[PDB]
RNA sequence: UUGGAGUAGGCCAGCUCAGACCGAACUCAUUUCCUGCCUUUUACCGGAUGUGACCGUGAGUUGGCCUGAAAUACUCCCUAAUCUUUGGAAACUCUCUGGAUAUCCCAGAUU
């Protein structure tokens, strides 16, 4: 068999180079553009806004996310709008 | 309004002249009729035994004494000679 | 036997397909095999610069204003929020060729039509200021080439097809808008440097005098069409 | 259409085979004959595609499938002489019964549709008997048609060998000015005659080259008979409208008034 | 079941609201115009009355497009469905109706 | 009609990092015309109209982005085309990209300086037979003059293969040759200097095509079809090698 | 002589079909009419505007015997002598699908307007089928053993009223699946079997040229017929005439053979119309449904005439 | 549904041919008087006669065949025969079979040693005509002209070849209807091999610079000839440079003469080289050079570096700084 | 006379030559072959009058007509002839 | 992985569209002009210009014919080794913060 890639997952590399807001099993909420996300859903982030759930607001630079420890990611319209979405018959 | 029941029931006047056809035998009207109502009206007047209270049995006896009138078709499997096939264009023996 | 190499590939088409022209066929199974042009899109995001990138190049190599001011800022960083700045070096003529639409580069802001801009010709100073002309950008087209699609704004960093600030361009502008809110001049792109000579040399004239007219007119639009083309009156009144 | 592997099937007479021939160079070192030819069927070929229309053929009827719609016309398959013996015969059956219902047996039909008087003519029957350019093109029509199932039927009677009866096709198709005066009913068919001429000036220059020596023999006739069959697709819409009309005064007469007289010349 | 209208929630009990668009085989969910639910539950004790009423704050808030994690749902529930003629040979004319109809 | 959506193309244009402006340019029947009919069929649904067409016309070439009737009957372009699509990467994220294509015929050189003087780089359409021809050096030194970005793009590899009939072996050093002739124009133009703008497939500005045929590879996109195939490897390291 | 609807004139005649047009049904809104003839045909017209074909279905391999609408017309439901029903989706004017299981011509069908939607239909093979607009497999079929010609669903939704050969109009309960009785007097076979818009009375039409209306409220005396009208006869052709109630249900139409629409008050029993215009049997007599004196006749004329009742 | 139009309808069938055989024995010449109320539609079917001259002569049989069958359309009086058929090909096929007769017609004429032409007309004025079942119907037809093809060589084409429509039970057509058609590799190989004297050589379409469609007609336009193409009517007779005489342009003294424009150069580039180019077409310019070369040594494989080919030195890839 | 007036106008007298110009053409130009594909039956519902010399009632009857299949390859049947037009209507008076 | 909707091939006939390439092919007529040849016409020369016809073609659609096949099948729509559904769970104390505030309780966070 083929392996084909889960469409969250291509969304996710659509999403690379915008402004994603994503938030982490630790109730961590993260800002910031991604530079890199692959198919077991290891991001990476690098203008970071963080607000964690204890009340800690902070911002720093080139943070690694494992996919296992995130909760979900927020994506804007366009890639909404993505070509993905209309389903091409073959 | 002129097609109303009570202008339909109101009689014309007067009696009757003491001294309207377009073909001149007659009165000819374009029809619409149905092709398979012609063709069963026109069956029903033109084939004998019209009527006829008769079964699909007694139809098949009178078409087997119809048979044994007509003469003999012959096998079809003997090209000349006596026995050979004449099908459709046997005589009806009379 | 084809349909067993393709399957072995796992490259599948209908039978019909596997019967057509060996060129069709041929066409058919390179698509299967290699794909779109993902390799042409990963080749070019990987070596050759965002406008983001290349604004700065850009400026400091065509820019004849001041590299310090907040007009140049917004087009290093390529601002569509900015002042409207629209480099215009071609034009296409449209479908019965009666007007030329301008094909440039937006730099900065957002051109979107009913604006009123400022077209400035390639000798436009702040003293001299006759190549300079006062228009409203009508039309904005995305540009196909076999169509195009009208929008109501193209950004900055991008290509933009105007229509309504034709006539005043011969060879190259700067469509600047009419007044920036920093108080602060307008300044031009540099001509374009063609890497050829024109050489060839012919003379026109109308066989009808009374046509000559038309001719001043159609000679016009062929310098503005071709950039390469020069035009002129030899003093015997012969045009050139 | 070599290149191709699949593709759909074409007119016999829509193939042209040395149309390559002379749309490329001629070869080096031919005589000035073939020069000209060469030049002629370019200029046949500019000519088409400078006047090539776009019609709009679509009221069309089918004319043998209305008829087959018909109860009078049925259908059959025969061989091809047998189907060319009946329409020679045919043919002149009804040339024969028009020249028979007009009274003209004076004149006489014979199998090869030559038309002769059996005596000497008044002048009353001479006017009689001048027919006219749509029974005479039929006739000359009809006559080459002959001259074609006759070479047939002598290869099938194997009076001819099939390479005589190619080489006779191919005469018969080339001769077509010699062998009948169907251009003296229609004259642009020397048109058809010039281009039967310059084919002929190709194939021959080409195929009698070497050990192949010069006289009867060359059986390469689809080219000119491709000709005749485009002549006969222009030539049925106006013989079909001239020998209608003929039968129209045939059997409802002249009508000789009428219809105005334009003014001519003479009558200016 | 695409392109309906959603609620999932998930397993510290949040809900994420709203339109879905796609799936995968690990049952990742993407999902639009998004607004987000919380369950908390606060103590608003009035000064009155000594029973302090525990009420379910469901406080919510709009983001825009969820990407949620396979294994982080628990519960889907569907809430609403989602949101050739060429003409003919007929004439139409005006006509009369007959002479008499006679009964 | 189109595969893609023609607002998440102005969507694409309000975002300007994820944008490239390239121009195509070459020599005469390079084939740029022919690429850019490649990316215009892939993302505009046209086929089924272009397969519609019968006989001659069904063997003519689609040529896009030649829309003037002196385009159309001479056969070359003359005037330079621009085109925005969006087109698609290996990750499968979508960009947008302006193309302009330019003339490559000697004459119309002042059409590949206006669109050198718009784009942002240059993408030097070569034909593998004919390799570097004389307006491949006049476009290769304008635009190193210029200092435009260039990456190359070797064309007609169906050439190689079925008019030539060289051995592979044979089609390495004519591949080979055509890059190696690219960069002694780049170096004779910027001496010292040409090796810092060196242009070699294992680095991946050279991409290898086919148009005729709609195909092109990078080493890296050829090595990631090996990773897709038989799973696990890594794929610059490939390409390097 | 007045101006008593909005229609381009006081009479129009629509045609278009090549062959008899056996049935033709209005819109619940009356805006739009369904007319389905032995062309195998079906043609759709706007009645308002001016007037205008804009529709024509089909896929039919027989005569279009009968026709329904939806509740709401979007959905046409029709059935054919190829022995089928269809459903068709009137937003693309395309054959949702076919519901297949009668065995003989199906002469009649009816559907249920009211709490969910059925299809109900009676075929020359002696069946009543039921059918869910969903599954092209029938939910049951009644099993007579006489050929049914005219069918109609009573308003409460679970009996069927269906007339045939046998010259009784039998009144079935259909979750018994069992006749609860038989409205007997008529002395051909029925043609028409319809509810007048309140509910309470059922007009019949047979092969003996008598319109009659029986009663349908439970309470009812053991002779349920009210009365029988007549001036419609039938003429040659063994035609299943279709006649109607008005919206008002003071009127009711019929077709007749001579070529003429046939109209009586159904309160009191005189005829009100005998209006004329066809050339052939009529073969569907329609009053307009949105209260409108708007009358349409549909005749083995190939046309059919849209009028007003001034 | 099986009398959707009152009656049960059927297709139209194919009679016997011995019924039309019959017919034209029986009316003969239309000589006795049994068939008046058939001269009328005879003589009448003259003016259909054209249609029947043109349907046989083009389903006339190739010089392959001994013997074809066509479907007629005939008249029930005997008054008209039509050949109901189109002479369908397919192009390959019918390329390499008339190739075929070019070689062996050839072959023949080397080797015969007298051909007697046969005569024209075939039969006497006075000879009644022949009949089909006393002259023709049963009788042993001799040798067709067909290439004797080889069994090892010609093996792809070998029991089809010389056929009358060549695959038509095969799976090689879309049917009897004889429309479509499909080729493999060695079928159309062998058909090009056998179709060699008929074939363009023709590789390059820089072959016809100047010398095709468009150049001829702006020829045409301009009035001049290109060499070796055709020569027309011009388009202009208008312009003389007597009637252009001395105004501004036609000064000698004025204009620099180099070595002359020629005819071809007014041609290739009509609006630089004419003052009034009307009606002229703009040529396609050039096409990519043709770097394809067939090989002549048949034990060479497809792939091998030619000794045309210029060879690749590793000195001139040389890879300099 | 009003716009309405004129269309009515405009439309009866359209279909009249209308009809005469689709007679005109077909004479023009005769149909290659005089068949019709179309050939469908008319139905004449014909009521009868009373006899020659009988007056009893007798049956209503139903005419099929169909136009009967000619021969396309006959010629029309009839020599045309000359014949001098008619009188004209009666002269009216002369109004002087 | 499925339910929903589908049913073969060949051939014949009709209808509707299609050229900018219906047609990788090619004829005829004719309008209005120009040239030529010509005692008048027809039959002609060869250029322009439009306008018809004829020999053909494709796609869709509808009906029929021929040979099969027959609850078979195909056709569409749609679908336990770490890193994710084969688990560090489950339970609840202690401490801290907030509400209540004398506590109980509860929330958040931590072990
Ligand atoms: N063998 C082969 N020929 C090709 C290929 N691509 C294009 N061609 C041919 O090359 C010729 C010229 O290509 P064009 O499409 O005109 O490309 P171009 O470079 O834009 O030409 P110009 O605009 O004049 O510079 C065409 O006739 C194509 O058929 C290819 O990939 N392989
Ligand atoms: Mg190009």
């Amino acid at each position: 068999m083929t392996s084909s890639i889960g469409i969250p997952i291509k969304l996710l590399n659509e999403a690379q180079g915008h402004i994603v807001t994503l938030e982490l099993t630790t109730g961590q909420t993260y800002r910031g553009k991604l530079i890199e996300a692959e198919d077991n859903m290891n991001v990476q982030l690098k203008d970071i806004t963080v607000t964690a759930r204890d009340g800690r607001v902070s911002h720093l630079e080139q943070i690694y996310i494992r996919g296992s420890h995130v909760r979900f990611f927020i994506v804007p319209d366009m890639l909404r709008n993505a070509p993905m979405f209309r389903s091409r018959n073959v | 309004v002129p097609y109303t029941g009570e202008n339909l029931a109101r009689p014309s006047y007067g009696p009757a002249n003491p001294f309207k056809n377009n073909v001149l035998t007659g009165h000819a009207e374009e029809m619409y009729i149905s092709e398979a109502t012609f063709r069963a009206k026109h069956r029903a007047v033109e084939a004998v035994g019209g009527g006829v209270m008769r079964s699909n049995r007694e139809m098949k006896e009178v078409n087997k004494r119809l048979r044994e009138m007509r003469e003999d078709k012959g096998s079809a499997t003997i090209a000349d000679g006596e026995g050979a096939y004449i099908g459709p264009w046997a005589r009806y023996k009379r | 036997d084809l349909k067993r190499t393709l399957s072995k590939l796992g490259i599948f088409l209908k039978p019909s397909q596997y019967k057509a022209d060996p060129k069709v066929l041929m066409k058919l199974v390179c698509e299967q095999f290699f794909g779109p042009s993902t390799a042409f899109v990963d080749m070019v995001i990987k070596h050759i610069p965002s406008p983001l990138e290349a604004a700065e190049k850009k400026l400091e190599r065509y820019y004849t204003g001041p590299l310090d001011t907040k007009i140049a800022e917004s087009m290093k960083n390529c601002d569509q929020n900015g002042p409207l700045v629209v480099h215009v070096t071609k034009l296409f003529n449209t479908i019965d060729a009666k007007s030329f639409y301008a094909f440039g580069r937006v730099m900065s802001g957002i051109a979107r039509p009913g604006a009123d801009v400022r077209v400035l010709g390639e000798g436009y100073t702040l003293d001299d200021e006759e190549d300079m002309v006062v228009s409203r950008i009508s039309d904005v087209f995305i540009a196909e080439t076999r169509y195009n699609i009208p929008t109501d704004g193209v950004p900055a960093g991008n290509f933009v097809l105007l229509g309504g600030v034709d006539n005043s361009i011969v060879k190259t502008a700067t469509i600047v808008d009419k007044k920036f809110d920093n108080g602060e001049d307008a300044y031009v792109f540099k001509p374009l440097s063609h890497f050829t000579e024109s050489v060839l040399k012919v003379a026109v004239e109308p066989i009808n005098p009374s046509e000559l007219p038309k001719m001043l007119d159609g000679i016009r639009k062929i310098n503005k069409s071709y950039p390469l083309i020069t035009t002129k009156v030899e003093e015997s009144g012969e045009h050139i | 259409p070599f290149d191709r592997r699949s593709g759909r099937m074409v007119r016999a007479q829509d193939v042209p085979l040395i149309k390559h021939w002379y749309l490329e160079h001629c070869p080096p070192k031919q005589p000035v004959k073939v020069r000209v030819s060469y030049q002629k069927l370019l200029k046949t070929y500019v000519l088409n595609e400078l006047h090539r229309k776009r019609p709009k053929s679509m009221q069309k009827q089918s004319l043998l499938r209305t008829l087959k719609q018909t109860k009078f016309f049925q259908q059959t398959t025969i061989d091809w002489v047998e189907a060319g013996l009946q329409v020679c015969r045919q043919g002149f059956n009804m040339l024969n019964l028009l020249i028979h219902r007009k009274n003209l047996t004076y004149l006489h039909l014979d199998y090869n549709f030559n038309l002769k008087p059996v005596k000497t003519l008044t002048t009353k029957e001479r006017k009689k008997s001048r027919f006219g350019n749509a029974f005479h093109l039929m006739r000359e029509i009809l006559r080459l048609t002959k001259l074609i199932v006759d070479a047939q039927v002598q290869y099938r009677l194997g009076n001819i060998d099939a390479f005589q009866l190619a080489d006779g096709i191919h005469y018969a198709f080339n001769h077509v000015g010699q062998l009948t005066g169907m251009y003296r009913y229609k004259y642009k068919l020397m048109h058809q005659i010039r281009s039967c001429k310059d084919l002929k000036h190709l194939i021959y220059y080409r195929f009698n080259t070497g050990p192949v020596g010069k006289g009867p023999g060359c059986g390469f006739w689809a080219p000119s008979w491709r000709v005749w069959l485009f002549f006969m697709r222009g030539i049925i819409p106006l013989l079909e409208r001239w020998l209608g009309n003929l039968l129209s005064r045939q059997f409802e007469g002249r009508h000789s008034k009428g219809v105005a007289k334009t003014v001519t010349k003479q009558r200016v | 079941y695409i392109n309906w209208r959603m609620r999932v929630t998930l397993n510290d009990g949040r809900q994420m609201t709203g339109q879905m668009l796609a799936f995968d085989k690990h049952m990742n969910l993407v999902l639009a115009d998004t607004e987000e639910f919380r369950k908390t539950k606060r103590m608003q004790a009035k000064p009155n009355s000594s029973t302090t009423q525990t009420l379910i704050q469901e406080e919510k808030r709009t983001l825009g497009l969820t990407i949620v994690r396979g294994a982080n749902i628990i519960a889907l529930s569907v809430e609403s469905p989602p949101p050739t003629l060429t003409a003919g040979p007929g004439v139409a004319r005006p006509a009369g109706r007959g002479a008499a109809a006679p009964i | 009609p189109v595969y893609f959506d023609r607002g998440f193309m102005t969507d694409l244009m309000n975002f300007p990092e994820q944008i490239r402006n390239i121009a195509l340019a070459g020599h005469l029947h390079h084939g740029k015309t022919a690429f850019m009919d490649m990316l215009v069929l892939e993302t505009h649904a046209i086929q089924e109209r272009l397969d519609k067409r019968t006989g001659k016309k069904r063997d003519e070439q689609l040529r896009y982005t030649d829309v003037h009737v002196i385009e159309r009957d001479r056969g070359l372009s003359i005037k330079a085309a621009p085109m925005s699509l969006v087109l698609s990467s290996t990750k499968g994220k979508s960009h947008l990209f302006n193309i302009i294509d330019t003339p490559g015929h000697v004459d119309f050189v002042d059409e590949v300086a206006a669109a050198f003087r718009l784009v942002d780089g240059v993408c030097l359409v070569v034909d593998v037979v004919e390799g570097v021809q004389v307006n491949t050096e006049q476009i290769i030194k304008h635009a190193v003059l210029e200092d435009i970005p260039l990456t190359l793009i070797i064309n007609k590899m169906d050439r190689l293969i079925l008019e030539l009939k060289i051995p592979p072996t044979d089609a390495y050093f004519k591949l080979k040759h055509v890059i190696e002739e690219v960069n002694t124009v780049i170096e004779n133009t910027i001496p010292g200097r040409g090796e810092s703008k060196r242009l070699s497939p294992e680095k991946g500005n050279v991409l290898f095509a086919c148009t005729s045929m709609g195909w092109c590879f990078t080493l890296q996109s050829f090595a990631k079809m090996y990773s897709e195939s038989y799973g696990g490897v890594n794929v610059e390291e490939f390409a390097r090698r | 002589t007045p101006r008593t609807s909005n229609l381009k004139a006081p009479l129009m005649e629509l045609s278009g079909h090549t062959g008899e047009i056996f049935t033709a049904k209005f819109d619940p809104t009356g805006t739009l009419i369904a007319s389905g003839s032995m062309d195998r045909t079906i043609m759709l017209w706007r009645v308002y505007g001016d007037c205008e074909n804009y529709g024509v279905l089909n896929g039919h391999k027989a005569a279009i015997l009968d026709l329904q609408w939806s509740r709401d017309g979007d959905i046409l439901f029709s059935a054919s002598a190829d022995m089928h029903l269809a459903s068709w989706d009137l937003t693309t004017g395309q054959r949702i699908r076919r519901y297949i299981g009668h065995e003989e011509i199906i002469n009649a069908m009816d559907v249920t307007q009211r709490g969910e939607e059925l299809l109900i239909s009676g075929s020359d093979d002696g069946t009543i089928g039921i059918w869910d607009p969903r599954t092209k497999n029938a939910v049951d079929y009644i099993e007579t053993d006489f050929p049914i010609t005219a069918v109609a669903v009573s308003e409460a939704g679970n009996e069927i009223y269906s007339g045939g050969i046998d010259n009784d109009i039998k009144v079935w309960d259909i979750r018994k699946k069992a006749v609860v009785h038989t409205m007997l007097g008529h002395n051909d076979t029925i043609t028409t079997l319809r509810v007048s818009p309140d509910g309470q009375q059922l007009l019949s039409y047979a092969m003996d040229s008598t319109a009659r209306t029986w009663d349908i409220r439970p309470f009812a005396p053991t002779d349920r017929h009210i009365r029988t009208f007549d001036g419609a006869p039938l003429g040659l052709e063994k035609n299943l005439i279709r006649g109607s109630w008005s919206k008002d249900g003071k009127k009711i139409a019929v077709g007749a053979g001579d070529g003429t629409v046939v109209i009586w008050g159904s309160d009191t029993g005189k005829l009100l119309y005998k209006l004329p215009g066809h050339k052939g049997t009529v073969n569907c007599a329609e009053f307009a449904p949105d209260g409108a004196p708007i009358i349409l006749s549909a005749s083995s004329d190939r046309t059919m005439l849209l009028g007003e009742l001034i | 549904e099986k009398r959707k139009g009152g009656f049960v309808e059927t297709q139209k069938a194919d009679m016997p041919p011995e019924h039309l055989r019959k017919i034209v024995k029986d009316i003969g010449d239309v000589s006795q008087k049994k068939y008046t109320s058939d001269k009328r539609s005879y003589l009448g079917a003259l003016k259909f006669m054209p249609h029947a001259v043109l349907k046989l002569l083009e389903n006339m049989p190739m010089p392959w065949e001994a013997a074809r069958e066509v479907k007629v359309l005939y008249h029930v009086n005997g008054c008209l025969t039509l050949v109901n058929e189109i002479p369908r090909v397919i192009e390959p096929v019918f390329f390499a079979q008339w190739g075929s007769m070019w070689r062996t017609m050839r072959k023949e004429k080397s080797d015969r040693r007298l051909f007697k032409r046969m005569r024209f007309p075939p039969f006497d004025d006075e000879e009644p005509p022949l009949s089909w079942s006393e002259n023709i119907e049963d009788v042993e037809p001799l040798e067709p002209i067909q290439m004797e093809l080889d069994e090892d060589e010609d093996a792809a084409v070998y029991e089809w070849f010389y056929d009358h429509q060549p695959l038509i039970d095969t799976p090689h057509v879309n049917g009897p209807s004889y429309k479509r058609w499909n080729l493999t590799l060695p079928q159309m190989a062998n058909l090009y091999r056998l179709s060699e004297p008929l074939v363009s050589d023709v590789v390059d379409p820089n072959y016809f610079y100047l010398f095709e469609l468009k150049s001829f007609l702006t020829a045409k336009a301009l009035n001049v000839a290109l060499p070796g193409g055709p020569r027309f009517e011009p388009l202009y007779k208008d312009i003389d440079p007597n009637d252009e005489d001395f105004g501004e342009f036609n000064a000698m003294d004025r204009i620099i003469f180099r070595n002359p424009i020629r005819t071809e150069t007014r041609v290739a580039y009509p609006y630089l080289y004419n003052s009034r180019p009307r009606s002229v077409h703009l040529s396609w310019h050039s096409y990519p050079q043709i770097v394809y070369t067939k090989t002549e040594d048949p034990e060479l494989p497809a792939f091998y570096f030619d000794t045309s080919i210029n060879p690749i030195s590793s000195r001139a890839v040389a890879p300099k700084n | 006379p009003s716009k309405e007036e004129v269309e009515a106008t405009a439309e009866r007298t359209k279909n009249a030559l209308a009809a005469l110009v689709s007679g005109a053409l077909a004479a023009q130009k005769p149909k290659n072959v005089q068949v019709n594909t179309k050939r469908e039956a008319t139905f004449v519902k014909y009521t009868p009058s009373a006899q020659m010399g009988n007056n009893t009632k007798k049956q209503e009857r139903i005419i099929k007509i169909v136009e009967r299949q000619r021969d396309p390859m006959e010629p029309p049947k009839f020599k045309h002839k000359k014949i001098p037009r008619g009188p004209p209507s009666p002269p009216p008076p002369v109004m002087h």
